[PDB]
């Protein structure tokens, strides 16, 4: 029933107030961030060497007890500098200064979103960050600046009251989400329109908050693939727009009318970095 | 899910 040019219009009449937004590792695939799970990269041959049974065993809290270096390999790799953000986050920094973000939630650990310049409050890095870092074994907690020398000289960062491992707060298999997590009860309800871009949607509790929003609420996804609930549990006001995320993202732009507001700012801010 | 977990 609703398209894309739909979506475009219900945001240019003001109908639609309230955007929440779920982003996945597809929105940063065109920074260079190597999709790890696939051997392609020379991050993946840096696992190669290591004893990793699968890709997401890097992610696993047993794993990573008996073998810490795989995961650290990874962070050092995503140290804030090494990548920037691309023109998908800079749709969503451009979405929040018009006043349209209610909040956007990422499953990311590229910190890619606050780079942009998204504040800290309009964001729910969902997944966890390296910001901050946590011992193992005693809790302490640490800025993830603490870590950074022992993380770019392959060490494992050990704690300096107890030796415990320090683990970055990023958020493992069986593990809890941050606190933030929990804004989504009042979030969801409250959006007037739901974004889905780049995710395979195959992560909960995450994938199920596509269905919290309202049953008038449209939802649109912008991915290679219908995935998810969305697949699953198809609604009348659901948009798909399949492809390329940036091509999706390049056209929902155009319609809305933000292009050349969109490179101007893509242009100052990837300059400023 | 109240933990991170694969769907
Ligand atoms: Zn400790």
């Amino acid at each position: 029933k609703l398209s894309l040019q739909d979506v475009a219009e219900l945001i240019r009449a003001r109908a639609c107030q309230r955007v929440v937004v779920m982003v996945g590792a597809g929105i940063s695939t065109p920074s260079g961030i190597p999709d790890f799970r696939s051997p392609g990269s020379g991050l993946y041959s840096n696992l190669q060497q290591y004893d990793l049974p699968y890709p997401e065993a890097i992610f696993e809290l047993p794993f990573f007890f008996h073998n810490p270096k795989p995961f650290f390999t990874l962070a050092k790799e995503l140290y804030p500098g090494n990548y920037k953000p691309n023109v998908t986050h800079y749709f969503l920094r451009l979405l929040h200064d018009k006043g349209l973000l209610l909040r956007l939630y990422t499953q990311n650990i590229d910190g890619l979103e606050r780079v942009s310049g998204i504040p800290a409050s309009k964001l729910v890095e969902a997944h966890g960050t390296f910001a901050s870092a946590t011992c193992t074994v005693c809790q302490r907690p640490f800025p993830g600046e603490d870590i950074r020398a022992d993380v770019m000289a392959d060490r494992v960062p050990r704690c300096p009251v107890c030796t415990g491992v320090v683990k970055p707060d990023i958020v493992f298999f069986g593990e809890p989400l941050p606190q933030r997590f929990l804004l989504h009860v009042v979030d969801f309800p409250m959006a007037d329109l739901l974004l889905i871009l780049g995710t395979s949607l195959e992560v909960e509790p995450f994938a199920s908050l596509t269905e919290a929003v309202r049953s008038s609420v449209p939802r649109l996804l912008i991915n290679r693939d219908l995935v998810g609930p969305l697949a699953w549990h198809p609604r009348s006001r659901d948009v798909a727009q399949l492809g390329d995320v940036v091509h999706g993202v390049e056209s929902l732009v155009e319609l809305l009318g933000w292009t050349e507001e969109m490179r101007d700012l893509v242009q100052r801010e990837t300059g400023k970095l | 899910a109240r933990t991170k977990q694969t769907a």
